[PDB]
């Protein structure tokens, strides 16, 4: 996480301060996904 | 404001194309930036002589 905000300002240099680096995201765990045929009815 | 997420939810298919307008991205985020950071100078001088 250091090394991607020296790519923000180009330099070496790195001047005393706070600088905002690219965002980070939580990322999702698992899909949810949320009548029947009458193959009791067919079949029997 | 981020720009990437904002423009193009989460998606990489948006994303690519972003990339095709190059700064339009990033110097929103500096502007926005630029504007935050004296937001804080601008109650520094106000209230903190």
């Amino acid at each position: 996480p250091l090394s991607e905000t020296k790519c923000t300002l180009k330099s070496f240099t790195v001047e005393k301060g706070i600088y905002q680096t690219s965002n980070f995201r939580v990322q999702p765990t698992e899909s949810i996904v949320r009548n029947l045929c009458p193959f009791g009815e067919v079949f029997n | 404001v981020d720009c990437t997420m904002y423009i193009c939810g989460d998606s990489t298919e948006c994303s690519n194309l972003l990339l095709q307008y190059g700064s339009f991205c990033t110097q929103l985020n500096r502007a926005l930036t630029g504007i935050a950071v004296e937001q804080d100078k601008n109650t520094q001088e106000v209230f903190a002589q």
